[PDB]
């Protein structure tokens, strides 16, 4: 499952939090089995503009 | 004293009954007794617990 959010929103991606992200377009069920890969991009998809 | 040891089987046995629905108020280190209330508290996650 790849997407991009910010930089606040990685702790509502864990299984059974709060927030807009785990409550309006990405949860993540109770009996999740694997793991949460993330890392920061600002210089590849961030533009100065 | 003639029934007495009629009267306390019966008392035993009221006793026993007494007690096991007399255990359902104790918290056993949860939040509270009543499982409405531990509903309209934290997660279900935590509230599993």
């Amino acid at each position: 499952d790849s997407f991009v959010i910010r930089g606040d929103e990685v702790r509502q991606i864990a299984p059974g939090q709060t927030g807009k992200i785990a409550d309006y377009n990405y949860k993540l069920p109770d009996d999740f089995t694997g793991c949460v890969i993330a890392w920061n991009s600002n210089n590849l998809d961030s533009k100065v503009g | 004293s003639a029934l007495g040891k009629l009267q306390d089987v019966v008392n035993q046995n009221a006793q026993a009954l007494n007690t096991l629905v007399k255990q359902l108020s104790s918290n056993f280190g949860a939040i509270s007794s009543v499982l409405n209330d531990i509903l309209s508290r934290l997660d279900k996650v935590e509230a599993e617990v």
